[PDB]
């Protein structure tokens, strides 16, 4: 619930070591996946802001853990990243120029509407 | 209003040929007027039979293939006119609509003419509607249709 709501500060990792009961061995494959979660909505959260800014939020702090989980996202080397490629994607649908797929249904349209007369 | 005739002599008439001009083939009498008619058949002629036969060489010459009647089609007509087009044939079913909102609240038996025009709106109020949209329709889609297809090609 906490993930999927977009917290990583209530999300606990002490309420899964109340069971001893082979809960705690998981605990350590969970520990990985709140990073990778951090990591992913920061793609989508920046147009691009600086380095320093954003550290501090991914809880890296050594360079080591940046590269780690930059090559997942496909950011290019440590303390530098580009955060940037999610942002790009919105804004395409500002053209006009070219008309056929941009109108779209054309085909579609016009043929159920020649049946129809 | 055209007839094939035959005359009418007195020989003629005491031989017997005005029967005989029937026989062979589909046999046609003429119509306009009754004075000319009565005159005609009697002093002036016969009536005989014209039918036509025109070949497939004919037909395409009798069509007028025509060059420019095909490419207008094609032809690509003003955004704005389309656009102001839109808006004035709105205007029309904006007056059919009071009579319409009328008509629509009761249509619980059968005929819609009659239940139109008893619940107020002359003829078919949806008809009128329709037409006004159709003709709009019509030149705005096929211009779509052609100007996407011509940026393409000649590009």
């Amino acid at each position: 619930q906490y993930l999927m709501e977009g917290s990583y500060n209530k999300v606990f990792l002490a309420k899964g070591n109340i069971p001893a009961e082979s809960y705690t061995f998981f605990i350590d494959i969970l520990l990985d996946t709140i990073r990778d979660e951090i990591a992913g909505c920061i793609e989508k959260a920046y147009e691009k802001i600086l380095f320093a800014e954003a550290t501090r939020i991914l809880f890296f702090s050594t360079p080591k853990k940046m590269t780690d989980y930059a090559k997942k996202r496909g950011w290019l080397l440590g303390p530098n990243n580009y955060y940037s490629f999610a942002s790009q994607q919105q804004k395409p649908e500002d053209s006009t120029i070219p008309s056929t797929e941009l109108a779209r249904q054309v085909i579609e349209y016009a043929r159920q509407l020649e049946m129809i007369v | 209003v055209i007839d094939a005739f035959r005359l009418i002599n007195a020989n003629m008439m005491v031989l017997g040929h005005e029967p005989r001009q029937t026989t062979s083939n589909l046999g046609h009498l003429n119509k306009p007027s009754i004075q000319a008619l009565i005159h005609g058949l009697n002093r002036h002629y016969y009536s005989i039979t014209i039918n036509y036969r025109k070949n497939e060489l004919e037909q395409k010459m009798l069509l007028n293939l025509h060059k420019k009647s095909w490419m207008e089609g094609l032809t690509l007509q003003d955004y704005s006119e389309h656009c102001k087009h839109n808006e004035s044939v709105v205007k029309e079913m904006l007056e059919l609509a009071k009579n319409y909102n009328k008509a629509v609240e009761e249509e619980d038996k059968m005929t819609p003419e009659q239940l139109a025009i008893k619940n107020v709106g002359k003829q078919d109020p949806k008809r009128h509607l329709e037409e006004h949209v159709d003709v709009l329709m019509t030149s705005n889609i096929v211009q779509c249709l052609a100007a996407m297809l011509d940026t393409v090609v000649f590009k």
